RNA sequence: CCCCGAGAGGGGGUUUUUUUUUUUUUUUUU
């Protein structure tokens, strides 16, 4: 099959089988390989998620010259739940826009800050699901950047409510990103309030993690 | 068409002293005395065309002028360009030709000018003068073997551009003249580069003195802190009418611009000048105006 | 074994043409002024091709720069909706396509005067919107027209044509049905000459029939050259008169 | 972004756009679109086609092809394929727009998938192939207009055999010549620019470069619908925005969209 | 739309849908409209001036006689233009040396015949190709001629357009041959063309049905027997639709194969199926369903209770199929089935003799009789004839037209009279053509 | 990549030599290099040598399942990956370069597409199990003519290769080893041979496009030095049945049609000698293996 | 060679894809 991997025999076919509000866990700086890293685990109802973020930078960019730094974000599929490459790219773009509003790029001329988020373990226990993972990604990237020592304007956090994801800064006064799939009609005000509550809780736990730990 | 003008069409991918026109491969002449110029090639007595254009005869120099092609920098042209890259002791600026033009560090005026003593740190701090993206006036000082242009800004007339907006038209619509910087009604000034690159800015004191501590700030990105809306709305209008003249293949001159600017006053909102029928009529009105004024 | 009348005893083909008739040939110059220095939209039969010539201009990488000549690049984009049956995979990296791109470059390197444009790059982008036989010949005509529109110097026209061989009957300008039912020969003729820039035979052809097939193609390609030249002078007069 | 501008040009443009009476560089109003040209039904090989040309030379070509599939195994009945010329198939911009567009035109979200059903077992799979020849800004709204035009001039084959595969189970056979026009309601995707406290419809290239933020708002059945995405039009001047701006944008689209659709609904 | 080219050539778009294997593909080909299509008539004095040579530098020959078969006014001298149906039904009469001498076959007809029946299409092409001084057939490419090409009107079925196309060809030929005093006769059984010509709305076109045309010939009595045509206690079941059997074969429900019917037993047949080891038996007359020996038939497995000892859903039918394979291995009970469709008939021109039992010597008008085929594995055929006394003791050639679900025996028509039984001429000739042996002299193209 | 520097002197000399009917190796313009074919111990092992040019081909096969589209046809692939062993001019694994893709496409259209190998006879059980024949070409030493060398290497290998005999019990495949029963040869429908022509313009481009009398030089089977200085290439493939398998003049120096036809007729005389040569070396190889088999049994 | 300076100084001459009308005796000359 592939000349770079061992994928086994081709006639083989994969095994198909027959028939509080949120619980968080935060850890930072456990990857010596990079500059900043974070572990974010969430458990709620019939879905738990364990994702790992890793920040590599600021490192060299050998092309032209830039007064500010350049951020790149890449999401990788984990072991269990898989997602479309397109969908992972879309979230990556959405995350790039968010942290280009938070990261003090002016302090890193001709430098690159490459942020990796590994969707290691995403279990679906219900015996576009990507929308519920987005706030946890932002939490991991924020923790990793702060752990790396990359300057941030403010602790960026987010929340999710009925397929709507919105990330806040400045005590929830302003918005650094808005995401909406499916959901209902004229439910904007309700989503903003519910997400700001999650944003506030996540921000408190993040600060608590960056300080005490 | 209250919000958007959408023109539609079905079943089609798209809408569908004599100057001698010649095509590539066509035989132009069989007189071996001729000196073959650009647009041509020869074999013994036969002279053929390499491009599609009109046969040109100047003295004993036979050449074929192409119908199309990029701007070709002549020595002494007044061009407007953008810094593409900065290296060693020179900049490479985008003019709009086949190649980037060069701008040596010794071909510009350093800040503080004649009083300034020579420093070997200037070559390492060129980005503090002209960096990537900056616009500027420049004169084609010399030409390289291939045809590339070497630029210079050794004048107060030339230098970094500010206090305005950029727009471009095909270089064929702008010809050489005695001067390419012009003052127009509305307190705005146009810079008509021969390369087709045009700069519209608020009229400065220099622009007035042209027909009638500062040397340290000749490379500042900062604009005039006091620019009225009336000048800004004038720039937008001058921009649209220039695009309108370009849309009709009309050669842009300082007279055609002011004429169009005053003629466009018929339309209340400036945004009305972006529509096709408005552009076509404005250009058509200029040609007919020159018709009955000329005869 | 074909149950359809590829060439009836009445000398008529499936589309109505006779053995020596070209398809509907309609050229179009300066179709994308704001996207390229030169552009052409080709309609040869049901074939629909957009051709864009970008250059000569500065190379994006100084590593790839020749100080004696211009760099000529050709990328053919055969869209997934070019045929009746939509192709699932892309053709961008297909070896068949890389050969086509390479072939086209090798053709115009000896026609386009790259020597007079040193330290520059000429990028040729092609989009095949619809395909119906003789796509190689149509690709050749599209590049030749677009290059001329860009005012890029070249020695002569290069006209492309395809000729099928149904047993003993030669068929000028083949469509998809005819190509599936017989071997075809693709020609790339320079100007009004007998010299071939491109000779392409991919299926079996008797050695005795090949010379006659070439003769038909060259004659047909000359007609393609005339149509290209005609439409070009027409556009020239409409522009030079303003 | 695409366009390269100096710091001075950006400052002038920003101040001009961030002004309380928002001044556009072309003199437009905060709700005025630039003139576009649309061609349809030029690809006979396909079931439907469109070609949109912008004023800045931006050009997009959409093709519509159909295929009979078993809707019991084929979940997605409408697949959007995006190809931006000059970009890799796995580019960030390409895949993002591809993912976005597929959500805009989902089977049970913004499209009446009932009109694609043939029998109790088989339905029509619609392949929407996008080809962006040229673009100088975020082409998401450009592509949306073309897809709309294409889907409103699409003709599919007509079924002959019975429509009950559970019992009699007849092989799907179609008429030799007659084709039924695809009656469907394609959604639209509008893109907005946020400069200071002002919101602009149809952001130009130079405008997007200095914008603080942007919005991607879908539109279907005379109302705002998902996907709704905030988007950084550039990456050097991205700032957070007040919630009222978000509500202003949704309101702005909600009143100017029917005007766009009306100019677009002409057969 | 329609584009005009430089050569005076035109071009339009022919678009159709091809259903294959449950698939739907939109096929589009370009359609060129010429202006140099020859009428191929000896009388014509305009066409040879506009005709062009083919690939081998050979101008086409004008073969249609300048003095065709003259018939009682107002027909006079005339050419015959055929419809699609009259070709499919009476191809035997179209090969008869004693009628149809100058015939014009429209392109649209030739195309429809090719799609509906390839072997008939080949026989029709042979008549065109082997044109001599006795029989002359041509193919007028009406779809390619700009003068005769018609396009589908809004809300018009394809069958009516094609009939209008044929009618336009007749109209064109009629006007084109006026100076030569040669009329055109449209032989069609379709009631649409006859009604459209009877009303005489646009142009005057002589329309006759097949039987009605034969009754205008000098030798009407000699060729009337070649015209294609309660008689039951029970009724055969209808054949399944093509769409049904196609889905059946694809879903492993129905199965096709060649059926064998022995002369020792006409009430039992057996089909050779690839999925089954031993041949599936077909017991009964309703189960055989008017099938002949050697026919490719499509069979459906009968319930296990209906099997021989020497269901609703498709799932149960595939289970029945498996139980059938098991039963064939056990050799105790053997599975039975019923034919529900005839893929390819083994029908051809058969040799036989009239049964003296079904012919009444007292009858003077037309009467139904039976013919005993020389193939002992084949049933007998019903024949409409008036010369029943003249064909009593002779070897005759007949061809089967159809076998209605009502009729107990298949229906056919008379073709040739080989001669008296037990004669060297008739017996040798019958012997040859029964074993498929071409004995006719080599054509001109061969020599 | 790594370039081969060619001086003006060398360019002018080799071209001027051609103008004087001289080529460095002493061959003639229409002279093909002597092809040497050596078979290894195993079947499918063949070594082709043309002067200094050295190529090696290895034919192998393994049980595999056919594609859904073609349930009656076996699998067949041809590999021609270049390596720095043939010269530092070649990048390791460069399978997208102009010359590489061309060569890859010439061989494919000459052997695969042409149906030189009977893929129908590679099927064991329809739609289930079949043979997957693989032709691996190894470019050892490059002195030009890699296409012609490969086409001979592939064909000689396929005709020399023998696959293990197979008896079928339903779907149970009994693969007999070479120890039990003898292996079975492959089915070859025809024997395609490539002949490559190199074109040189002794004058300038102007006299090539608009020149009256043609003067372009064409030589058969160019060496590396001649290959690096040519202006155009032509690869024509024929067989003993007097038919053109494929022709590929992908651009390059515009050439007269009658001259290209002359090349095709000249190539036909070469492919005839080469084909007969291959057959003879295969017979002698068979006679050699049989004579040793008799001397092994007699001593046993 | 080209650019620059009242005084032979300086700057440059560009880096795998439109392929499927199925049936009952050896051999030779006819
Ligand atoms: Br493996
Ligand atoms: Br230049
Ligand atoms: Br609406
Ligand atoms: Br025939
Ligand atoms: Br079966
Ligand atoms: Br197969
Ligand atoms: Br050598
Ligand atoms: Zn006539």
């Amino acid at each position: 099959q592939d000349r770079r991997r061992l994928l086994g025999p081709a006639a083989a076919k994969p095994m198909a089988f027959s028939n509080s509000e949120q619980e968080l866990s935060l850890h930072t700086g456990f990857i010596e390989n990079c500059n900043g890293s974070a572990l974010v685990e969430a458990r709620s109802l019939g879905h738990q998620t364990s994702l790992i973020s890793a920040v590599y930078g600021p490192r060299s960019i050998r092309g032209s010259f830039t007064s500010q730094g350049t951020i790149s974000i890449q999401l990788k599929n984990g072991l269990l739940e898989k997602y479309n490459t397109n969908e992972l790219k879309e979230v990556s773009s959405f995350l790039m826009g968010i942290f280009n509003s938070v990261v003090n790029l002016s302090r890193y001329p001709k430098s690159g800050i490459d942020i990796f988020v590994y969707l290691t373990y995403d279990k679906d226990l219900t015996n576009s699901q990507i929308s519920s993972l987005i706030p946890h990604c932002i939490t991991s990237i924020t923790l990793a950047l702060a752990d790396a020592g990359i300057e941030l304007v403010d602790m960026a956090g987010a929340g999710e409510a009925n397929g709507t994801v919105v990330s806040f800064i400045k005590n929830g006064e302003e918005i650094v990103g808005f995401w909406k799939d499916d959901g209902d009609d004229e439910d904007l005000l309700e989503c903003l309030d519910r997400c700001k509550e999650q944003y506030n809780r996540y921000r408190d736990l993040m600060i608590s993690c960056l300080m005490n730990q | 068409s209250e919000v958007i003008t959408i023109t539609k069409r079905n079943g089609a991918f798209q809408n569908s002293s004599d100057s001698q026109i010649v095509t590539p491969g066509e035989l132009v002449t069989d007189d071996p005395i001729w000196m073959r110029g650009h647009g041509t090639y020869f074999l013994d007595n036969m002279t053929y065309s390499s491009v599609a254009g009109t046969v040109s005869r100047v003295n004993r120099l036979l050449s074929v002028i192409p119908l199309k092609g990029r701007y070709a920098p002549e020595t002494g042209d007044h061009v407007v360009g953008r810094i593409a890259e900065v290296g060693n002791k020179r900049w490479k600026v985008d003019i709009g030709g086949k190649q980037h033009a060069v701008l040596m560090l010794g071909s510009v005026n350093l800040p503080g000018g004649i009083l300034r003593r020579k420093s070997e740190s200037d070559e390492l701090q060129m980005r503090s003068f002209l960096k990537e993206g900056d616009l500027l006036n420049a004169e084609v000082q010399s030409l390289f073997q291939d045809g590339s242009a070497s630029l210079h800004t050794r004048s107060l007339k030339y230098g970094k551009l500010r206090n305005g907006m950029f727009c471009q038209v095909p270089s064929s619509l702008i010809v050489r003249a005695k001067n390419h910087t012009h003052n127009l009604p509305g307190n705005i000034t146009v810079v008509l580069g021969v390369n087709g690159y045009i700069w519209l800015r608020k009229t400065s004191q220099m622009d007035l003195a042209r027909d009638t501590e500062s040397s340290w700030q000749i490379y500042s990105d900062e604009n005039d802190p006091s620019i009225s809306n009336n000048i800004r709305q004038a720039i937008c209008r001058y921009a649209n009418v220039i695009k309108a003249l370009a849309f009709c293949e009309i050669g842009i001159t300082q007279q055609r611009i002011v004429s169009a600017y005053e003629a466009s006053m018929v339309y209340s909102n400036v945004g009305e000048l972006i529509e096709k029928n408005v552009m076509e009529s404005i250009g058509s009105d200029i040609l007919t105006a020159e018709k009955m004024r000329g005869n | 074994m074909s149950r359809l009348e590829i060439y009836s005893p009445e000398g008529l083909r499936l589309d109505g043409r006779r053995w020596n008739e070209l398809r509907r040939f309609e050229s179009s110059i300066n179709t994308h002024p704001h996207a390229a220095d030169g552009s052409s939209y080709m309609e040869q039969g049901n074939n629909k091709i957009i051709t864009l010539v970008k250059g000569p201009k500065e190379p994006r990488l100084k590593s790839q720069m020749d100080t004696s000549k211009a760099l000529l690049n050709v990328s053919v984009n055969i869209t997934k909706f070019s045929k009746f049956e939509r192709s699932k995979s892309s053709h961008k990296n297909e070896r068949r396509v890389l050969e086509i791109q390479t072939s086209l470059v090798r053709m115009f390197e000896k026609n386009v005067m790259l020597n007079i444009y040193p330290r520059t790059v000429i990028d040729i982008e092609i989009h095949v919107l619809e395909q119906d036989g003789g796509i190689m010949g149509s690709l050749i005509n599209g590049i030749t027209l677009a290059l001329i529109d860009a005012g890029i110097s070249m020695f002569d026209y290069i006209s492309g044509i395809s000729v099928g061989l149904y047993d003993t009957t030669p068929l000028l300008d083949t469509n998809s049905l005819e190509e599936n039912a017989m071997s075809t020969v693709t020609l790339g003729v320079v100007g009004k000459s007998e010299k071939l820039s491109l000779l392409l035979v991919e299926d079996k052809i008797p050695l005795d029939r090949l010379e006659n097939v070439l003769a038909i193609g060259i004659a047909g390609a000359h007609r393609v050259r005339d149509l290209m030249d005609e439409e070009l002078r027409k556009h020239a007069q409409k522009r030079v008169s303003n | 972004g695409h366009m390269s501008l100096s710091v001075a040009e950006k400052s002038y443009l920003y101040d001009s756009l961030a002004s309380t009476p928002s001044i556009r560089p072309d003199g437009r109003l905060p709700h005025q679109f630039r003139p576009i040209e649309i061609f349809t039904d030029f690809l006979p090989s396909s079931n439907g086609s469109s070609r949109i040309i912008a004023s800045d030379g931006s050009e997009c070509i959409v093709s519509i092809k159909s295929k009979v599939v078993d809707h019991h195994v084929e979940n997605e009945l409408l697949q959007v394929d995006v190809d931006i010329a000059g970009q890799r198939d796995d580019a960030l911009v390409v895949e993002t727009i591809t993912s976005l567009l597929n959500k805009v035109l989902k089977s049970g979200s913004g499209v009446d998938s009932s009109k694609l059903q043939l029998t109790k077992k088989y339905s029509f799979k619609i392949f929407v192939d996008v080809l962006v020849i040229s673009s100088h800004s975020h082409p998401i709204s450009l592509i949306s207009f073309a897809i709309y035009s294409a889907l409103n001039s699409t003709y599919l084959p007509k079924l002959i055999s019975a429509f009950d595969d559970l019992e009699v189970e007849e092989l799907p056979t179609f008429h030799d010549y007659d084709m039924v026009k695809l009656d469907i309601n394609p959604p639209l995707v509008f893109i907005l620019a946020v400069v200071g406290n002002n919101m602009l419809l149809d952001p130009a290239a130079n405008e997007s470069e200095v914008a603080n933020n942007g919005l991607i708002i879908s539109w279907s059945n005379g109302k705002i619908t998902s996907p709704i995405r905030s988007v950084a039009l550039n990456d050097s001047n991205v700032k957070s925005f007040k919630p009222h701006l978000l509500k202003q944008g949704l309101a702005m689209v909600e009143k100017y969209a029917p005007d766009v659709v009306r100019s677009l609904e002409n057969l | 739309r329609r584009k005009r080219l430089a050569d005076g050539l035109s071009v339009t778009q022919k678009v159709f849908v091809r259903s294959r294997n449950g698939g739907a593909t939109k096929i589009v080909r370009e359609h060129y409209l010429r202006s140099d299509i020859p009428c191929l008539s000896r009388s014509c004095t305009k066409c040879p001036q506009i005709v062009v040579p083919d690939a081998q530098n050979e101008l086409p020959k004008f073969i249609l006689s300048d003095s065709p078969l003259e018939l009682s006014a107002p027909i006079g001298k005339h050419y015959v233009v055929l419809d699609t149906n009259v070709v499919l039904q009476a191809i035997d009469l179209l090969e008869n040396p004693n009628c149809f001498f100058d015939v014009i076959v429209p392109q649209i007809v030739l195309d429809e015949v090719r799609n509906k029946s390839y072997p008939v299409y080949t026989r029709l092409r042979t008549l065109c190709r082997d044109s001599d001084d006795h029989k002359r057939f041509i193919v007028f490419h009406n779809e390619f001629s700009e003068h005769t090409f018609v396009e589908r009107l809004p809300n018009e079925t394809i069958n009516d357009r094609n009939n209008r196309a044929i009618r336009k060809t007749c109209q064109w030929y009629s006007e084109h041959l006026k100076p030569y005093d040669i009329n055109v006769v449209l032989v069609t059984n379709d009631r649409l063309n006859r009604e459209a010509a009877t009303k005489e709305v646009e142009s005057n076109i002589i329309t006759k049905s097949l039987v009605q045309y034969i009754e205008l010939l000098p030798n009407a009595d000699d060729i009337r027997d070649s015209i294609p045509q309660t008689f039951s206690d029970f009724t055969f079941p209808e054949y399944y639709s093509t769409a049904r059997v196609m889905g059946g074969l694809k879903n492993g429900v129905l199965y096709q194969g060649n059926i064998q019917i022995s002369e020792y037993n006409f009430l039992e047949g057996s089909v050779s199926l690839p999925r089954f080891s031993k041949p599936v038996l077909i017991v009964g007359q309703k189960n055989l369903n008017r099938a002949f020996n050697g026919d490719q038939v499509i069979v459906e497995l009968l319930p296990q209770s209906e099997w021989k000892a020497p269901v609703i859903s498709d799932k149960q039918r595939r289970l029945l199929a498996k139980d059938a394979m098991i039963a064939q291995r056990s050799k105790k009970i053997q599975p039975t089935a019923k034919v529900v469709y005839i893929q390819r008939r083994s029908w051809r021109q058969y040799v036989g003799q009239l049964a003296p039992s079904s012919v009444d010597p007292q009858s003077s008008s037309t009467q139904n009789v039976f013919v005993i085929l020389m193939d002992k594995c084949l049933p007998k055929v019903r024949i409409r004839t008036r010369r029943a006394a003249e064909l009593l003791d002779k070897r005759i050639v007949i061809s089967i037209d159809s076998w209605p679900t009502t009729h107990k025996y298949p229906l056919g028509h008379f073709v040739r009279d080989l001669g008296t039984i037990e004669s060297a001429q008739a017996e040798t000739e019958a012997l040859l053509l029964e074993h498929d042996v071409e004995y006719r002299p080599f054509s001109k193209k061969v020599l | 990549a790594k370039d081969i520097e060619i001086s003006a002197s060398e360019s002018k000399f080799i071209l001027e030599a051609l103008r004087q009917n001289y080529r460095l190796d002493g061959r003639s313009f229409d002279q093909f290099r002597d092809v040497e074919i050596t078979f290894g111990k195993e079947f499918g092992d063949v070594s082709v040598k043309m002067g200094n040019t050295k190529v090696h081909c290895r034919i192998s096969c393994q049980i595999a399942q056919p594609y859904e589209d073609r349930p009656f046809e076996g699998l067949f692939v041809i590999s021609t990956e270049i390596s720095p062993m043939a010269g530092s001019q070649f990048e390791n694994g460069n399978i997208t370069g102009e010359d590489e893709v061309l060569c890859s496409r010439i061989i494919e259209k000459s052997v695969r597409r042409s149906g030189a190998l009977d893929v129908e006879g590679l099927c064991i059980v329809a739609g289930s199990k079949c043979w997957a024949v693989r032709a691996d070409v190894h470019f050892l030493d490059c002195d030009g003519g890699f296409i012609d060398a490969s086409c001979i290497a592939v064909m000689a290998g396929l005709m020399h290769f023998k696959k293990p005999d197979i008896t079928v019990h339903g779907e149970q495949i009994i693969v007999h080893p070479v120890n039990e029963r003898e292996p079975v040869p492959l089915g070859i429908l025809h024997i395609p041979i490539c002949v490559t022509f190199s074109f040189f313009n002794p004058q300038d481009t102007e006299e090539n496009i608009k020149g009256e009398t043609n003067s372009e030089i064409s030589i058969i089977d160019a060496t590396l030095k001649e290959e690096l200085l040519r202006d155009g290439v032509l690869t024509v493939t024929l067989n003993k049945n007097r038919e053109v398998v494929q022709v590929s003049k992908a651009g390059g120096l515009p050439m007269d049609a009658l001259t290209l036809m002359k090349c095709c007729h000249e190539a036909y005389s070469i492919i005839e000698k080469i084909t007969d040569q291959i057959l003879q070396l295969l017979k002698e190889d068979s006679e050699k293996r049989n004579k040793y088999a008799a001397m092994l049994t007699s001593e046993n």
